[PDB]
C-alpha cells in the first residue's frame, strides 16, 4: 500500500502527482517505480501544500471554510494511477456518505493517456478532474470527455506552429519521430493534415516508445539516417525520454550534429533531456507553453530542511537522491550511499524552476473558486458550509467551474470556453552553446493566433543556415519540363522538352503549329518572319537590266516602224504579221516584270497569263508567214488575220480553262519548320499545258522552216527564219528542264523569256531598220 | 490506523536472554521506522533502541550498547529485539513505537504507541 | 432507495433484470418506472432463484459450498441499471474488503445498450459479465470489452438470415426501420453491407425510439407509406415495443395488410406486441433464437402463492396486476383496484414461457462451473473454500470462464470461443390466423451455417404471395436497352433501340456495321444475301436469244462465204473488209456473253474489252472503204490492211490504257442498308473514252457516207451504206442517255450492242447471200 | 437494518387523547407495512393495529374499533396513532413494527421491532 501526503480540512480534493519515474520494462507486472523525479515530483507537491495553506489564510476566500487535501504518486504510468483513482473512489464512496471525508475533485495527471483513463473512471461518480498538462485534443470532446477541464489550450495549435516554423524557412522533406500514446500520435496526425495541404512532404513516420531497450533507439537512428543526406530534419512529437534516449544513441554511434531535430513542448525547456548529452542537440528549436516565473514559491520552497518537514513523506529520500549522501539518524536513511550531507547543503544550489507551475497554482485556483461561488450562489443564507451543501453535488460543481472568469498567479485572466480550454501563447526556444562548455536554450520567437514573430538572424547567425531539407531543388527553370517516378511527388526528375516545344505545363511542354518558332525563353511562339525578294538580288538586277535593254530597242524598232507606213521592205513584208510579233515581244517583257515584285491576289496570276499568252500571241505571225510560204513554194491580210486571231482566241480559250481550274491564290510555302517562304498558287497543269502548246507550235514552225529553205526570197529570209526558229527550238528544249531543277524558277523562266525575245528581236527588227535606214 | 502488538517478555533469571516480537497490523508497515523504549516504576521514560525503515542501520543506547541487538522483518510484519544477558535494569516495561517524520537520533517524533510488556529479573 | 431480492450464502452473485417498463418520456430525469413484467421481469428472477437453490443442492457441484445472490431492477433503462451497478461495487470494495460479502459477478443485463456501460463500470474493478440476450456484435473486441461474456451469438447471422429470407423471395425494393441503439443501429448497418453485395436496394431507412410519443409513429407511417405501393415490405431491426406502436398506428390509421413486415429477434415469438392489435400484423416473417423448453422451471413456478412467497420484493403487486384485484390484508394492498381475488386463481391460466429460459440458466450454471473448475484448478488440498482463494480473484475468474465446456439444461454443450460467443441456432416463424378469430405463430423454416431450410408452400399457402416489392420490373427482355435516371440504381426506364441496333451492353445497344442485318433476336448481325440476276430475269433471256439468232445469222452467212472465195460479188468486194466486219459482229455477240453471268476477276473485264473492242473492230472496215471511194470519186489490199490494224492498234492502246488507268476487280454494292449487289469494279472514264472513240467514228463514217451519196455503183451500195450511217448515228443518240437513267444498264446495253450489230448485218450480208445465191 | 424510534406516549388522566409516533431509520420506510401492538404485566401479547405500505388502508382491533385512528406520513418518514378516550386496558407498552413479506391479516411476519413506550392510565 503505496504513501499519500495529506492536510486536514473542511473539503478534501484530490491530486495525482508523477513523484517516481515509469515502471521500467518488463517490470510493468510488478508495478514498482523508479527513480525519484525533482521538478515533475516534489515541487509539485509543495506548490499544492502552500497553495491551500495560502488560500486557507485568505479571509475572502471561504470564510469559516478550511480546504484540505491528498496527494498521490502516480509513477507516468497508467495502471498506478488507476488504483489510486480506485482508492479515491474508496474513501469517498462508501465510508464518507455513512474513512475520510469525500473527495471533490482531482488536479491531474499530467500526459493524455492517463488522465483519459483517469477521466473515464471519475466520471461515472461525478467527480470533476482539472488537468494542467494534458495538452491533446481528444479531451475536447464534450459528450464523451464530459467532466474534464483544462488550464491550458490544446495541441491543434502547437501542430500550426510546426508547420507555420517549418515552412518560413522553406523547409520540404522531412522526418517524422513521435512517442506512442494519445499525446504524440493525434498530435502527429494533425501534423500531416496541416503539412499537406502546405505542400510539405513527411519522408517517413515513425513510432517508439519511451520505455524501450537501449537496442531499439540504434534501429531508429539507423532507418532515420537511411534518408541522409536528403531529409535533415527530424519532426518530433516525442516526450522528454525519446528525445533523451535519441541523443544517447546519436552519441554512441557518432552523429552530433548530423541533423537538425524539431520538438514540442514535451523538451521544450527541460534541462533534464540534455544534461551529459548537450552536444549533440545544439540547432534544435523548441515550443514552449508562456507561463513566466512565480516568486512565492521560489521564496517558500527553498528554506524546506528534512529536518522540519513533517507533511511530505517523499522528502528525505528526495534530499539522499539530490545531495548524494546518506542521512545518519534518519528514519529513512538509506545507507547505499557514503559521504554524509553537512548541515550546509541548501536547496538554491542549482535551483530550476518548474516550467510549468503557473498552471498547477492557477488549476488549484480554478477549483477553489467554482467551490466558493457555488457556495455563495447556493447557499446565500450563511456564509460558511450549510446543510443545503451536504453533500456536495457533482453536476452543480461541474455547471459552476464551466463559468470561472478570475486572474491567475501570472496576472492573465483565466476563462476556459464550453469545452474546457483555456486559452495560450508559445514561445520558441532554441538550444545553442553561448559560451565555451556553456549552452543554453535561449528565446527567439513567439506564435499567437498564427503571428510568428521570431528571428531569422539570431539562428544560425548568418545566411548560410543548415542545409535545406529537400529532394528536388527548383530545376524548372523554363525550359525544362517536370517528370514523376511515381513513387513520390515531392521530387521528381526533369526533362528538356524540344526546342520546337514551348513551356506549357509545368509537368509537360508542347510543340507550336507549324510556321511559329518558339521565343527566346520558351514561354510560347511567334509567327516565323517571311522571307521573299524586293528586287535587292545581284540576279533580279541583272534581269531587269536586260529586260529594259530589249524593251528599248523594241520601243526604237517600233517608232522607227511607224514613223513611215510605205516602205520597200513595208512594202513586201506584211504590216500585221510585224505588229502582231512586236505585240508578243512587248507583252512578254511586261510578263518580266510584275512577277519579281512581291506576290499578290492578282499580280501572279497576271504574270502567269503573260508568260503563257506572249509566246502564244508571238508564234502565230510567224507560223502563218511560213505556212504561206510554203504555199506559195478571207484571203491574203484577212486570211492572215482570221488565222491570227483563231490561234489568239485557242489560246486564251486554253489559259482561260487553265485558270478556272486552278484559281489564282497566295500561299506561305513551308520548306522546313525553320524557314517560311511566300509563293502564288501555281497548279502544275496549269504550267504545263502552255508547255505544250508551245512545242507544238514550235514543232509547227521547224518543220514549215526546214521545209521551204531553199527559197533566198525577201532578201534571204529564209536563212534568217530558219536559224530563228532553230535557235528557239533548242533554247525551249534546254529550258525545260532547267524548271525541275532548282529554287530560282522565277529568275530561270524571265531569263529564259527575255532572252527567247531578244533572239527573235535581233533577228528580224534589225534588218527592218537598217532597211529603213542604211 | 494501524495497531501495535508486543510479545516475547515476562519474568527470567538474571542474565538470561529473551526475544521481544513486536508487530504492526495494516501493509504500510514497510515504511515506518521503529523504536524500542523502556519504563520502569518511579522514573521517567527512557530511550533503548531504533531501526530505521529500510533496514540496515541501528542505533543502540550507550547504557545498553554491545550486547542487545535488532531485527527487522517485513514479510511477516515484525521486528525482533533480541536481549541477551539480561541485566537487572531490565525489570520494567517496554514499549513498541512508530515514527517516519522523524529527524536525527534520539529526535523521531514518534506517533504510534503499544500496550508493551512487562520484564521481570530476579536477583 | 430501490428493494433488491437476496439469498444468504458463501458467495455472492448479482443480476441486473428489468422488472419494470422503461422510464416514459420527459420523465426520465426522475428515473421513475413503468408497469410490472411478467415475462421479462419476475418470471427471470424466480428462475435464478430456484437454479442457484437446485445447484446448492447438487453435491457434486461446489461441495461445502452454498451459492448466494442478490437481483437488482434495471427498468430497461441506462441511468438505473448505472446507479444499481455503483450499488454492487459499493456492496464489494470497501465495505466488503475491510455490509456484506463482495460481489463475484453479474448475469445480465439483456440490452446491447445498458450492458456496454455495464461493463464499462465493471471492467475496471474486474467483476466478469455474462450477458444472456445482447446480441450485439460491437461486444466481441476483447481489447475493450474484455470481462464481457455470451450464451448466444451475435447479430452477424441474424443479418445475414434476413438477407437470406429477403432474396430467396425476390425482393428488390425494401424500406427500413431499426430503434436507435447499439443494437438497431449496428444490425442494420450490417444488414445495409451484406444486402448491397447482393444486389438489393433499401428505400429509406428511419429511425425512432421505443417511448417516442403518439404522435411521432404516425409521421413514420407517413414516410413510409410515401413510398407506397412500390415497396411492400419493411425490414426492422426494431424492439418490441416499437413494432407494437408501428401497430398500433397503423390500426389507428387503417393500414391493415397494406405491407408485409419482417422483423428480428425483437419480436420474434412475443405474444405480448400483438395482443390486442393481432389483424394488422397477420403475414409478419420473425426470426428466434433456437431454445426449448424447460420442464424444472414450469413445474416449480405454477404452484407460487403470494401468501407463501418470502423472497421475491415484486410479487404481490405482480400478482393484483395479473388478476387485477386487490389483496384484502396484505401489505402491498394496492387498493386501487376492486373485485378482490379469490383464493382459486392459480399461474397456469394464460401460462406462457419465456422464450430466453434456457440461457439464462445456462449462463448462471457457467459461471458455477468457472467458479468450480478455479477452485478445484487452484486450490486441490481442500474441497471447499480455503485461505488461498480468499478473496477471489477477478482475473483468474476470466481465465477460468474462457475455457467452459458443458452440458446445458436444454442438453446441448456449451462452448464458446475466445470472443465468449457461444454457437446458436435460429428459426422463421410466421404469424398469421389458423382459425376465426384465432391467430398464433407458426414455425416455418430455420437457420444454421446459411442452410435454410423455409416453407414456400406453407407461406401464403399458394403461387400468389404478395406483390414483389420490386422498383422495375424485368424490362430489358432482348430488343431494349436500360437507361436510369442518375438519381437511383434500383430502378430505371426502357429505351428500344433502333432496328439496326442489336443487343450488346446491358444499357445500350449498338449499330450493326454496313452490309451486316441484325438478327431476329437482335444478339448479333448477319451478313445481308446477296442479289444479282444470274439466269432467271426474262429480259435476259430475251437478249439471249437476240443474241442466238444473230449469232446463228453470222455464222451462216460467213460459212456461205468461205464455201467459194471467189464470186463476181466477192471479186468486186474486198474479203478483207467483209472479214473485218463479220469478225467485229462475232466479238460483240460473244461480248454480249459472259456479261450476263456472275461477275468474277476476269469475267467482267474481259466484257468491258469487248464492249468497246468490237465497234473499233468493225467500224475501221467500213470507214476504209468509205474514205476509198471518197478518194476514188501499201494500195489497194496493203492500205486496207494498213489501215485496219493501226486503227485496231490505236483501239488497243486505248483500251489498255483505260484499264491500266482502272484496273479491274470485283465489288460490293451497297444501293441500300437493306440491300447489297455484286457488280464489277468499273469507273465512268473507262466507259467514256471508248465511247468518244466510237463517236468520233461515227462522225467520220457519217461525212463520208453524205459525201458519196450520188453514185449508184457496186450495185447500188451508197443507199445501203448512208441508210446503215444513218440508223447508226440514230441508235448511238438514243442509246447514250440511255446508260445514265436507270439501274438496268447492263441489259440496255447488251439490246443496244446486239440490235446495232444486226442493223450492220441485216445491211451488208444478205445482198450478197443473195447475189451468191440467186 | 433501519432502526425504530417512538415517541409520544406517557401518563394521562383517563379520558384524554394522546399521538404516538413511530419513526424509522433509512430510506426505505416506502415500502414497509406499519404495524401496533400492545403488551401489559402479566399477559400475553395483543395486537393493535396495521397499516399498509402504500396507504390507504387500515386495519383495527374489534376491541379497539371505532375509536382509535392512524395514518402514515413518507416524507418525514413516520406514522402516526391518534389515541382517544383513553381506556384503562391502554396502560401498557406499545410496540412499533415493520413486516414487507406478510400474509392475510393478522399474519404479517413481523421482522423490526422497537423499543415502544409506556402508557400509564389513571383511575
Ligand atoms: N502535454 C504533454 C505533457 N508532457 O509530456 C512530457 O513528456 N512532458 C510534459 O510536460 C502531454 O500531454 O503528454
Ligand atoms: N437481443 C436484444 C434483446 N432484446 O431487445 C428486445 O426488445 N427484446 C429482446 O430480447 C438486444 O440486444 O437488444
Amino acid at each position: 500500500r503505496r504513501v499519500v501526503a495529506h492536510m486536514p480540512g473542511d473539503i478534501i480534493i484530490g491530486a495525482l502527482f508523477s513523484v517516481h519515474h515509469q515502471p521500467t520494462v518488463d517490470k510493468v507486472h510488478e508495478r514498482k517505480c523508479g527513480a525519484v523525479r525533482e521538478q515533475y515530483g516534489i515541487q509539485r507537491v509543495e506548490a499544492m501544500l502552500h497553495t491551500l495553506e495560502r488560500i486557507n489564510s485568505d479571509p475572502t476566500l471561504l470564510p469559516n471554510i478550511t480546504l484540505g487535501c491528498e496527494i498521490r504518486d502516480s509513477c507516468w504510468h497508467s495502471a498506478v494511477a488507476l488504483e489510486q483513482s480506485i482508492e479515491f473512489i474508496r474513501d469517498s464512496l462508501i465510508s464518507s456518505e455513512e474513512s475520510k471525508k469525500p473527495i471533490v475533485g482531482v488536479i491531474g495527471p499530467g500526459s493524455s493517456s492517463v488522465a483519459i483513463q483517469v477521466q473515464n473512471l471519475l466520471q461515472l461518480f461525478n467527480i470533476p478532474q482539472i488537468a494542467y498538462s494534458a495538452t491533446s485534443m481528444d479531451l475536447s470532446d464534450k459528450t464523451l470527455f464530459k467532466y474534464f477541464m483544462r488550464v491550458v489550450p490544446s495541441d491543434a495549435q502547437q501542430a500550426r506552429a510546426m508547420v507555420d516554423i517549418v515552412k518560413r524557412y522553406n523547409w520540404t522533406y522531412v522526418s517524422a519521430v513521435h512517442t506512442e500514446g494519445n499525446y504524440g500520435e493525434s498530435g502527429m496526425e494533425a501534423f500531416k493534415d496541416m503539412s499537406a495541404k502546405e505542400g510539405i512532404c513527411i519522408a517517413h513516420s515513425y513510432k517508439i516508445y519511451s520505455n524501450a531497450g537501449e537496442q531499439s533507439f540504434d534501429k531508429l537512428l539507423k532507418k532515420l539516417t537511411s534518408h541522409l543526406p536528403k531529409a535533415r530534419v527530424v519532426a518530433c512529437f516525442c516526450e522528454g525520454m525519446t528525445v533523451r534516449g535519441l541523443l544517447m544513441a546519436m552519441r554512441r554511434l557518432g552523429l552530433a550534429g548530423e541533423f537538425l531535430l524539431l520538438g514540442s513542448d514535451g523538451w521544450a525547456d527541460r534541462y533534464d533531456v540534455t544534461d551529459g548529452y548537450q552536444r549533440e542537440a545544439v540547432g534544435g528549436i523548441t515550443i514552449k507553453l508562456q507561463s513566466p516565473d512565480v516568486k512565492w514559491f521560489d521564496d517558500y520552497y527553498l528554506k524546506l530542511r528534512p529536518e522540519t518537514n513533517h507533511r511530505n513523506p517523499w522528502f528525505q529520500e528526495f534530499w539522499q537522491h539530490r545531495f548524494q549522501c546518506r542521512l545518519e539518524g534518519f528514519p529513512q536513511e538509506n545507507s547505499k550511499y557514503n559521504k554524509t550531507c553537512n548541515s550546509s547543503l541548501t536547496l538554491k544550489t542549482h535551483h530550476v524552476q518548474d516550467s510549468k507551475m503557473g498552471f498547477v497554482i492557477n488549476a488549484i485556483y480554478s477549483m477553489a473558486y467554482g467551490l466558493h461561488n457555488m457556495q455563495m450562489s447556493l447557499c446565500p443564507g450563511y456564509a460558511g458550509l450549510c446543510d443545503a451543501m451536504k453533500p456536495i453535488d457533482g453536476r452543480k460543481l461541474l455547471e459552476s467551474l464551466m463559468k470561472t472568469n478570475f486572474t491567475g498567479v501570472s496576472g492573465d485572466t483565466i476563462l476556459f470556453d464550453e469545452n474546457g480550454d483555456s486559452p495560450g501563447r508559445y514561445e520558441i526556444m532554441n538550444f545553442k552553446e553561448m559560451g565555451k562548455d556553456y549552452f543554453d536554450y535561449i528565446n527567439v520567437g513567439s506564435w499567437d493566433n498564427g503571428e510568428l514573430k521570431m528571428d531569422d538572424d539570431e539562428v544560425w547567425s548568418k545566411k548560410s543556415n543548415i542545409i535545406r531539407s529537400v529532394c528536388s531543388e527548383p530545376c524548372e527553370k523554363g525550359q525544362i519540363k517536370v517528370i514523376r517516378k511515381g513513387e513520390v511527388s515531392c521530387c521528381w526528375t526533369c526533362t528538356p522538352c524540344k526546342e520546337n516545344e514551348y513551356v506549357f505545363d509545368e509537368y509537360t511542354c508542347k510543340a507550336c503549329q507549324l510556321g511559329s518558332w518558339p521565343t527566346d525563353d520558351l514561354t510560347g511562339c511567334d509567327l516565323i518572319p517571311v522571307q521573299y525578294l524586293r528586287w535587292g538580288d545581284p540576279e533580279p538586277i541583272a534581269a531587269v537590266v536586260f529586260a529594259c535593254l530589249g524593251l528599248l530597242a523594241t520601243l526604237f524598232v517600233t517608232v522607227v516602224f511607224i514613223i513611215y507606213r510605205d516602205t520597200p521592205v513595208v512594202k513586201s513584208s506584211s504590216r500585221e504579221l510585224c505588229y502582231i510579233i512586236l505585240a508578243g515581244i512587248c507583252l512578254g517583257y511586261l510578263c518580266t516584270f510584275c512577277l519579281i515584285a512581291k506576290p499578290k491576289q492578282i499580280y501572279c496570276y497576271l504574270q502567269r497569263i503573260g508568260i503563257g499568252l506572249s509566246p502564244a500571241m508571238s508564234y502565230s505571225a510567224l507560223v502563218t508567214k511560213t505556212n504561206r510560204i510554203a504555199r506559195i513554194l478571207f484571203m491574203s491580210a484577212c486570211a492572215q488575220l482570221v488565222i491570227a486571231f483563231i490561234l489568239i482566241c485557242i489560246q486564251l480559250g486554253i489559259i482561260v480553262a487553265l485558270f478556272i481550274m486552278e484559281p489564282p491564290d497566295i500561299m506561305h510555302d513551308y520548306p522546313s519548320i525553320r524557314e517560311v517562304y511566300l509563293i502564288c498558287n501555281t497548279t502544275n497543269l496549269g504550267v504545263v499545258t502552255p508547255l505544250g502548246y508551245n512545242g507544238l507550235l514550235i514543232l509547227s514552225c521547224t518543220f514549215y522552216a526546214f521545209k521551204t529553205r531553199n527559197v533566198p526570197a525577201n532578201f534571204n529570209e529564209a536563212k534568217y527564219i530558219a536559224f530563228t526558229m532553230y535557235t528557239t527550238c533548242i533554247i525551249w528544249l534546254a529550258f525545260v528542264p532547267i524548271y525541275f531543277g532548282s529554287n530560282y524558277k522565277i529568275i530561270t523562266m524571265c531569263f529564259s523569256v527575255s532572252l527567247s525575245a531578244t533572239v527573235a528581236l535581233g533577228c528580224m527588227f534589225v534588218p527592218k531598220v537598217y532597211i529603213i535606214l542604211a | 490506523q494501524v495497531q501495535l502488538v508486543e510479545s516475547g517478555g515476562g519474568l527470567v533469571q538474571a542474565g538470561g536472554s529473551l526475544r521481544l516480537s513486536c508487530a504492526a497490523s495494516g501493509r504500510t508497515f514497510t515504511s515506518y521506522a521503529m523504536g524500542w523504549f523502556r519504563q520502569a516504576p518511579g522514573k521517567e521514560r527512557e530511550s533503548v533502541a531504533a531501526i530505521s525503515s529500510s533496514g540496515g542501520s541501528t542505533h543502540y543506547a550507550d547504557s545498553v550498547k554491545g550486547r542487545f541487538t535488532i531485527s527487522r522483518d517485513n514479510s511477516k510484519n515484525t521486528v525482533y529485539l533480541q536481549m541477551n544477558s539480561l541485566k537487572p535494569e531490565d525489570t520494567a516495561v517496554y514499549y513498541c513505537a512508530a515514527a517516519m517524520y522523524g529527524s536525527r537520533w534520539p529526535d523521531w517524533e514518534y506517533d504510534y504507541w503499544g500496550q508493551g510488556t512487562q520484564v521481570t529479573v530476579s536477583s
